[PDB]
């Protein structure tokens, strides 16, 4: 058992085609897997942003994707215009909204749509809020 | 050893040996029926 | 109804007497130290006389089997027959045989419980609110058919929350609350 | 063995087993293949 | 009697722990790193030669931190929490930062 | 002793007693009504006429224990298992 | 722009039809019109013919195929259809009742009980059609599973899907609530077109690229569509395309359901886990130049990993300089989302424009925080973020101070690293995951970092060295000796060095006084992690974690300097200077074993003749075991005396130094090395005999020799023999195999527990809640951080104390819970809020605070805190009791300043420690899981043999408790003080058979009768604890009801003073001899009484508590029962009864069940693990959160989300949600991870805004 036969490091490389994540194989320059036990540990620290950014796609792979609020289909872009083909065929004008999710999520939802299950997403439209001055509070004991 | 607060002692459970990390994978009717 | 489970039921019909006297008392084993009981057994109607030591006041319960019920009030009657049933059923005076296979009240597993008054109820309700509008939390649940609910019953005081004094190994006593949900 | 089970050779005992060496693998395979060969010849002749 | 408990809970809302101050610092640091305008006093060309964490701490201390946090149905700026707890947590954080060569 | 039974609801018995034990667990092997004795015996006693009928409670147990005691007294034995002495084996296993 | 609600449902047919891409052919010139045409999306080197975009920007489009009048069933809902056919008459299509068809009843203003009862009646009708329209019998339709079609059980007749569809669609909407139909029956079939999914989910398989399996199945479907074939062909093709397992039983074919097949889901292998880009892994090693806050990184990793620098007003010039120096590796243009690999002289400088918001990536720099850890990650401390330090070699270097917290060593272990550079993540790593913040363990509060191995010995030695000059003291101290103060002395001791290291004047009962050590010696409990006497723990309690970490670092440094100066080593002459002691002990063993053998032989020979009745097998084994145990204890005592004598003669023995310091050496290990090896056991008993009543052929058949069944006489120095070696290896190999199996099982249980408790947190008022339910009013009973609370002695009331009446009253108020475990344990400890004992200093009785003033201060503070921080609900009498007893003026006098300081620290802990969003539930789950896993893998628990029913220890019992399986036997315990009530139950329940009494049955035949004689010796009857008439009753009862006996009679005779003869006269039924043989075969075991079971029912005694000063003697017995019905006629008055979980739930209620669960789960762990009480109390409180107990394998009462169930491993939750049309919010961790949202945990528990008011009030 020799050290240099076990060393491994990755910065950037190839991806798996179906899900678009780092590939596998030390001889193929694959990455190390972040398991869900490590995810539990990070949640035990209370570091929400760290795990949120760990499980997300690289910020350098962002792109604009729209979704139809009526049926949940990824709106296509025809001649530069966002359009939901299914709802347009039915003479409807649904709202198209931007989302920021992982590719594997889209693959999973599409495959679930294949089996016949329709998945619909709503979005939060909370009314605006305003800051108000607050009186002071001490909280120390009377000693 | 000595005893001071034995009623609050904490016991240690840590295996001495653990498994090394995994390496890269890299009819003649001549048998019993076994019912 | 046989000659043994009546001696177990006579203990429950002292907690019921206590609650009749004071609807906001705390109920546990120690209450039995303030009462005495006399039992007269029979295969048709059993008579249980409960006596409060300091006051010397009597309460007489008549115990029947579910099949045959022949109830007529007598002196110092509790005002309602006590019935032993084959299965668990709704009603504060109906007890299944399942409850009387052993001496229940004196077991170490019998709870300690009380009914909250109006002020304490308001305090609990206020404490449960989340402070964001009217959203509120909920207390855990307990069925309406438990023996605890049967013991704590008054005709003109609906029961919604019950407070338990749990045994705690490190702090001695702890306080918890439960909400009573109806059974159809 | 019905009445004294613990005194009868257990199924995992080495008392009631035998072991295959290199030669026996080849011997068994030759047996099986020869039988399959003759069976196929018989079926072909019958069909013809 | 509900008013009394409501007042006690409102006062209880003002205590501060590590999670909240860490979140506030994280938000402010992210926005500043990605290029917002610092809101310190005496802002000038010299302000850009300091350390960004010094800038964030100064903004907090002088009461010009733009982050607003929602805790119990209310909206609090970093100066509406109890002052002593803020000092307590900031002292700890600055010590450990100095150990890391950040401050 | 009162009627406590068993039903087919792990145990390691001697395998010579286990056959009967597992045979007794099947209710199909028992008559629905008791089969009274039909061969005369114990001709030198009349208490059997008393126990065999009528007495069907603690009185029956008392009478049969009395009968056993009377037999023992006639034979000339202690008739009280508590008052018999049990051999002590610590005389063999007290070494060391 | 925030996802807040997710709804599931089934597509409408018109929605499926709303597409202009029609698939018709299985082949074509350019795939046009096939299942592979480009309009569905892009493919390798081909733009999408619909939107004209490449693969990276096209997510596919939907198509359809035409089916000619052939209605198709959706596979997953096939079963659903069957459920709907049992509520209507197939022939006439009407409900199977008539009440719903009544105008007198309106279903709108009724729900729940009424609808359920009506549905029950409709289902239970199950009779020939009531209505005369068809007046036909009701059929029973089922899917064949061999033919892809519905068939009737009565008649093997295929039922076409068109008929079923027509019948189902006819049901009116108003009756849906009765049938639990939510959207439409028609949505369960395809009628005019079948959808064809986009190309996104079925790319060509590469390694010529092979065809994708889903594409192949879709093509197979299409092949049978245009053919205008029967419904069976299309249906089978659809089923094998969707879910082959519906009909077949092979679990290797790929279809749609493959994503949710089993443990290899898509969610639990790519959504809540993944592979990353900035990662590394390598072997680890030790380094003395790295502190617990830092980690050393090899060069080969530093030259590959890169870190991000953002472009803003502060850093722009530095970025320009870096570009000038050829140090930038990557550049990201944020306004174009474009990444460029800035080369070294192989790129453009103009391509860079450095606008704000961009960033550049350079080689990783020192003191950057990096996340790293070791696997398996059992608890919080396996993954931490530390500062980078450059080092040599190709190994990741760590400080030995963190080795235990990770369970790591340097025999070949490896560790992994990841680097996240998002600014929020950077801040959170710097604060929350910093080792200095994790010093004190979450549950029991002890430090998690400390010394190890030889350092311990050094510590022990340093405290004992006596005559040192100043130069030697400074040589030991090293770089920490600058501030040493040689006040006026010329000779120094090790106590002086320790006093200098502890730079504080604090008192703690036992260890310290005025900052000086007053204990006799320094041992492992002082300087090792997780111990209860650590000095770093006291320093942290006094001021803060920074001081604790400083003490750890400094003390480790000086310990290693002591090792460098003086050295340490164990030699062979320390263990065995000569052969005197070993020879003596060997001769002693040789004599004693032979004495035991002679005693056994004498007993056997006496039994072999008619002198004594033999013992039972169990008793004989017990006697032999007792003799052997006596010998083993004799060897133990010899070893202890030898240790003492050697310590007297040779005080500088390194081995005895290790023994004294408390490291790995004790009398038992030395007994193994020099004394005897003792009895070897498997499952708590010696090895079993196998062929000739023996184990090995080195002993004669039916051998009684103890050495031949696993008692080893030799020691390791002597050397074991072949057979002793066999027994030893038997034990070893059994241990290893059990370890493997437990390693498999514990992981599954741990994952289930973690998933269940993961979403339990502390809200903004210090309460423990899950979802929308209140679990506990006060988080840790104190609303203080768990690692700050401190266990402390419990001082019972006494008349010599000052405020005696008040203390006795408080005790009478809170004493109920201090006597537990069936009244045989009295609590010794309570929980104080913050370890005030380091702040207490005695004073001289005149400078002290007055008694009345101190009492008033305590009382007023407690009342204030009771109303202001616990809102008048909780009970905190224990805090007041602790303060009144630990500061009692009859015990100690203190100044006013000391009291004020104590209470100010109290308020600080109440105000600044515990905050909302704390992940308490998951921390508890991890603690429990790690504990039972580590206990399982180190063989901590050892099996034992018992004669009475007992509850077991270890992982298996905990798993049984969590599962909550029904319909099993429960271990009911009965305790009393009048033993007659127990004796009656024992006599009526303990199992005895005639064969157990060793009878002497004989049979003979006489004219017209068979005579059977049964001769029984009285001693066996006495040992069985019965009477002769019990045996007579057993025999008579068996014979009377027998079905193979015709005529019978019985009699009894007294053979002599020690025998009884039962005589039976018999005549069997025909056939005669067959029944005779059967009777003689079954007699010994069929004459019995009691409940069948493998355990006897002995009655024991123990002393129980009524209070702290009241004691009683109680009798106890245990028995296994399904329920308590049998007990209903036994006069158990004043008998304490402890049943199992389901019986106690049925009788007492849900609170009693919760208490039972908590106590039993805690007991499964062992003896010295009281601190685990708080975690268990949470887990139990979770299981009994509803009105009934709920297992950990099912989401029955909890309103778990569909994605939560799917991530737990349901595999069918999504389909049911679609069927029922469930609409859910997004709050769980699983739901948030799915949609890339921030969990409501820790920093994410709050919502953040930005206030633009000030910015808009500034003007240029
Ligand atoms: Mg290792
Ligand atoms: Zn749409
Ligand atoms: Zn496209
Ligand atoms: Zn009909």
């Amino acid at each position: 058992h020799l050290t240099q036969d076990k060393a491994t490091v990755r910065c950037r490389g190839k991806k798996t085609k179906l899900i678009r994540q780092a590939n596998e194989g030390r001889k193929r320059g694959g990455g190390i897997k972040f398991g869900e036990m490590e995810r539990d540990c990070l949640i035990a620290h209370g570091a929400a942003n760290t795990i949120t950014e760990v499980l997300k796609d690289s910020e350098e792979d962002y792109q604009d994707v729209y979704v139809c609020e009526n049926c949940g289909d990824i709106a296509a872009q025809i001649k530069g215009i966002n359009t939901c083909l299914r709802c347009s065929k039915l003479n409807l004008s649904p709202l198209l909204t931007k989302i920021d999710t992982t590719h594997v999520s889209k693959v999973f939802l599409t495959q679930m749509n294949a089996r016949g299950v329709k998945v619909k997403l709503d979005f939060e439209r909370r009314p605006p809020s305003f800051y108000k001055p607050l009186d002071k509070v001490d909280l120390k004991p009377s000693f | 050893t000595q005893s001071i607060h034995e009623n609050k002692e904490i016991t240690e459970i840590l295996p001495d040996n653990n498994p090394s990390p995994p390496e890269s994978p890299e009819d003649r009717n001549d048998e019993p029926p076994e019912d | 109804m046989n000659q043994y489970n009546v001696k177990y039921l006579a203990k429950i019909l002292c907690l019921k007497t206590e609650i009749a006297r004071d609807p906001y008392a705390v109920i546990n084993r120690n209450v039995l130290l303030r009462y005495t009981t006399d039992i007269e057994y029979n295969d048709l109607v059993t008579l249980i006389t409960v006596r409060h030591k300091i006051d010397s006041m009597k309460t007489v319960f008549q115990v029947f089997n579910e099949s045959s019920i022949n109830y007529t009030p007598v002196d110092d009657d509790y005002g309602e027959p006590i019935i032993i049933t084959s299965y668990l059923q709704k009603g504060h005076n109906k007890f299944p045989v399942n409850f009387l296979y052993i001496d229940v009240v004196i077991s170490d597993l019998f709870p300690s419980f009380v009914r909250l008054d109006t002020t304490e109820t308001n305090i609990v309700n206020s404490v449960l609110q989340t402070g964001d509008g009217k959203k509120t939390l909920r207390l855990p649940k307990m069925l309406e058919t438990e023996i605890v609910v049967k013991i704590l019953y008054r005709p003109n005081i609906p029961l919604k929350i019950v407070r338990f004094f749990r045994n705690n190994m490190v702090t001695g006593v702890e306080i918890a609350d439960r909400s009573v949900i109806s059974v159809a | 063995c019905i009445f004294h089970t613990s005194r009868y050779p257990d199924r995992d005992s080495m008392v009631c087993h035998r072991i295959l060496t290199y030669g026996k693998y080849f011997e068994t395979l030759a047996h099986d293949e020869l039988e399959n060969y003759i069976g196929n010849i018989r079926n072909d002749i019958m069909n013809n | 009697i509900g008013n009394h408990i409501s007042a006690l809970k409102r006062r209880y809302t003002r205590r501060i722990s590590l999670f909240e101050i860490a979140g506030i610092i994280a938000e402010s640091y992210n926005l500043l790193q990605r290029g917002r305008l610092p809101l310190v006093s005496e802002f000038s060309d010299e302000t850009m030669k300091q350390n960004m964490l010094h800038v964030i701490i100064q903004e907090i201390e002088e009461g010009s931190c733009p982050i607003v946090i929602e805790k119990n149905g209310e909206l609090l700026s970093v100066n509406d929490f109890d002052k002593d707890g803020l000092k307590f947590h900031l002292d700890y954080i600055i010590k450990i930062w100095k150990l890391q060569k950040r401050y | 002793i009162k009627n406590i039974g068993n039903t087919k609801s792990e145990t390691k018995f001697e395998s010579k007693n286990n056959i009967g034990i597992e045979y007794s667990k099947d209710s199909r092997n028992k008559l629905s009504y008791r089969n009274k004795p039909s061969i005369a015996t114990n001709l030198e006693y009349k208490t059997l006429c008393d126990m065999i009928k009528g007495t069907s409670g603690t009185e029956k147990e008392f009478l049969r224990y009395l009968l056993f005691g009377i037999k023992c007294i006639k034979k000339g034995v202690e008739y009280n298992i508590d008052k018999i002495k049990d051999v002590s084996y610590n005389d063999y296993f007290n070494v060391l | 722009a925030v996802i807040s609600k997710v709804t599931y449902s089934l597509y409408d047919q018109k929605e499926i039809n709303a597409t202009d891409i029609i698939i018709s052919h299985v082949k074509n010139d350019d795939d046009i019109g096939t299942v592979k045409d480009g309009r569905l999306g892009a493919m390798d080197g081909a733009l999408c013919k619909t939107c004209g975009k490449t693969e990276l920007e096209c997510f596919g489009h939907w198509g359809k195929v035409s089916i000619y009048k052939t209605h198709i069933v959706k596979p997953e809902f096939i079963s659903e259809i069957i459920r709907l056919l049992n509520h209507i008459c197939i022939h006439c299509g009407l409900l199977r009742s008539r009440e719903p068809y009544s105008d007198d009843i309106n279903l709108k203003e009724l729900s729940g009980h009424a609808l359920r009862r009506l549905k029950d009646k409709i289902l239970s009708k199950k009779k020939s059609c009531w209505n005369s329209e068809c007046m036909q019998p009701y059929q029973k339709i089922t899917f064949s599973k061999k033919k892809v079609c519905f068939v009737n059980k009565l008649d093997d007749i295929n039922v076409p899907n068109s008929l079923i569809y027509q019948k189902l669609i006819s049901i009116h909407e108003k009756f849906w609530p009765l049938l639990e139909i939510h959207q439409y029956p028609a949505n369960l079939f395809y009628t005019d077109y079948f959808p064809i999914p986009p190309l996104i989910i079925r790319p060509a398989i590469s390694f010529p690229k092979e065809t994708n399996e889903l594409t192949y199945l879709l093509g197979m479907i299409v092949k049978n569509c245009n053919l205008n074939a029967d419904e069976q062909v299309i249906q089978k093709a659809v089923i094998e395309y969707d879910d082959i397992k519906i009909i077949s039983n092979n679990t290797t074919s790929i279809n749609l359901s493959y994503i949710t097949s089993g443990k290899n889901n898509m969610i639990r292998s790519y959504i809540v886990a993944r592979r990353k880009d900035q990662t590394a892994r390598s072997v680890i090693g030790p380094s003395t130049s790295i502190t617990v806050n830092e980690v050393g990184m090899p060069a080969y990793i530093r030259n590959t990993l890169t870190e991000k620098i953002f472009v803003n007003a502060f850093t722009v010039d530095k970025v320009k300089q870096l570009l000038a120096s050829n140090q930038v590796k990557f550049y990201f243009n944020k306004r174009l989302n474009q990444l460029t690999r800035i080369r070294q002289g192989k790129f453009i400088k103009n391509k860079i424009h450095l606008l704000p918001g961009d960033w550049v990536e350079v080689a990783v720099q020192e003191y950057t925080s990096i996340i790293f850890g070791r696997q398996p990650s059992l608890h919080r401390y396996n993954v931490i973020a530390s500062s980078i330090r450059a080092t040599e070699g190709d190994t990741i270097k760590i400080s030995p101070g963190i080795a235990n917290s990770q369970n790591a060593d340097f025999d070949g272990d490896e560790e992994w690293m990841i680097l996240e550079q998002n600014p929020k993540a950077v801040i959170e790593q710097s604060i929350l995951m910093y080792p200095t913040t994790l010093l004190k363990h979450d549950i029991h509060g002890a430090p998690v970092y400390g010394s190890i191995q030889d350092e311990i010995v050094a510590a022990y030695s340093l405290f004992r060295i006596q005559d040192l000059c100043l130069d030697e003291v400074l040589n030991i101290l090293g770089k920490y000796g600058r501030e040493f103060d040689p006040k006026g002395k010329c000779k120094f001791s090790g106590k002086d060095i320790y006093t200098y290291l502890i730079g504080e004047k604090i008192n703690y009962p036992g260890l310290l006084k005025d900052g000086e050590i007053i204990a006799n010696d320094v041992d492992s409990n002082f300087v090792v992690a997780m111990r209860h006497l650590s000095l770093a723990g006291l320093l942290s309690d006094h001021k803060s974690n920074v001081e604790g970490i400083n003490f750890i670092i400094k003390s480790s440094y000086v310990f290693k300097r002591y090792l460098s100066i003086y050295g340490f080593g164990v030699t062979f002459k320390d263990l065995r200077p000569n052969s005197t002691f070993t020879n003596k002990l060997e001769a002693i063993n040789v004599e004693k074993i032979e004495l035991i053998k002679e005693a056994y032989a004498k007993y056997l020979n006496d039994v072999r003749d008619g002198k004594i009745v033999p013992l039972s097998k169990a008793l004989e084994a017990d006697y032999v075991e007792s003799m052997l145990s006596n010998l083993t204890n004799l060897n133990i005592r010899e070893i202890e005396e030898h240790m003492r004598q050697t310590l007297i003669d040779d005080p500088d023995n390194n081995l005895l130094k290790m023994a004294k310091a408390g490291y790995k050496v004790n009398p038992t290990e030395l007994m193994y090395i020099l004394g005897t090896y003792g009895q070897q056991r498997i499952d708590g008993e010696p090895a079993e005999t196998r062929v000739l009543g023996r184990v090995l052929p080195y002993y004669l058949p039916d051998s009684k020799d103890p050495e031949g069944r696993g008692y080893i006489l030799n020691s390791l120095t002597k050397g074991l023999t072949g057979s002793q070696y066999y027994f030893s290896m038997l034990v070893a190999r059994s241990q290893s195999t059990d370890i493997v199996c437990e390693t498999s099982r514990t992981g599954t249980l741990a994952r289930k527990i973690i998933k269940k408790m993961e979403d339990m947190v502390v809200d903004g008022y210090g309460q423990v809640v899950i979802g929308n339910t209140l679990i506990k009013y006060a988080a840790n009973y104190t609303k203080i951080l768990g690692s700050v609370c401190k266990p402390v002695d419990l001082i019972y009331p006494d008349e010599s104390m000052t405020w005696y009446l008040e203390i006795s009253a408080l005790w009478n108020k809170i004493k109920q819970g201090f006597v537990y475990s069936q009244k045989q344990k009295l609590a010794k400890k309570t929980l104080a809020p913050f370890n005030f004992l380091v702040f207490v200093k005695p004073t001289t009785e005149d400078n002290a605070i007055k008694v009345k003033d101190l009492y008033d201060m305590i009382h007023n503070v407690i009342d204030d805190v009771r109303e202001k921080y616990f809102f008048t609900v909780s009970n905190i009498d224990f805090m007041e009791y602790i303060f009144l007893t630990h500061l009692n003026p009859s015990r100690i006098r203190i100044t006013k300043e000391t009291a004020i300081t104590i209470f100010e620290k109290f308020y600080e802990k109440l105000n600044y420690t515990l905050g909302g969003g704390t992940p308490i539930g998951i921390i508890s789950a991890q603690v429990l899981s790690e504990k039972f896993t580590q206990q399982a893998l180190s063989s901590f628990h050892t099996t034992e043999k018992s004669g009475a029913v007992k509850q077991k220890l270890g992982f298996n019992e905990f798993n049984n408790l969590t599962n909550l399986s029904k319909n099993k036997t429960e271990i009911i315990t009965l305790v009393s003080d009048d033993i007659s009530k127990l004796q009656s139950v024992k006599i009526n329940f303990e199992f005895v058979c005639l064969g157990e009494l060793n009878p002497n049955i004989t049979l003979r035949k006489e004219t017209d009768k068979y005579v059977v004689d049964i001769i029984v010796n009285r001693l066996y009857i006495k040992r069985a604890e019965i009477t002769e008439l019990v045996v007579e009753y057993m025999i008579e009862r068996f014979i009377s009801f027998s079905v193979i006996v015709k005529e019978w009679g019985m009699e009894t005779f007294i053979e002599d003073e020690d025998n009884i003869r039962f005589t039976v006269y018999l005549n069997f039924v025909e056939p005669e001899e067959l029944n005779l043989s059967k009777f003689m075969m079954v007699l010994p075991g069929a004459a019995n009484k009691g409940k069948i079971s493998k355990f006897k029912i002995p009655i024991s005694d123990y002393t129980g508590y009524d209070d702290f000063n009241q004691t009683k003697k109680l009798n106890k017995m245990t028995v296994e029962l399904m329920n308590l019905k049998e007990l209903g006629s036994f006069d158990l008055e004043n008998v304490n009864v402890y049943p199992g979980v389901w019986n106690t739930y049925d009788i007492f209620g849900i609170e009693a069940a919760r208490e039972y669960l908590c106590e039993a789960m805690l007991n499964t762990y062992g003896e010295g693990f009281d601190y685990l009480y708080q975690p268990c109390d949470l887990l139990a409180s979770l299981l009994c959160a509803s009105y009934e107990p709920e297992s950990v394998n099912k989401f029955k009462f909890g309103a778990a989300s569909t994605l939560k169930r799917a991530t737990f491993g349901d595999n069918k939750a999504l389909l049911n949600a679609a069927l029922h049309k469930k609409s859910e919010p997004i709050n769980d961790n699983s739901s948030c991870h799915f949609f890339s949202k921030v969990p409501n945990i820790g920093t994410g528990y709050y919502k953040y805004f930005i206030d633009l008011g000030l910015l808009m009030r500034m003007e240029r």
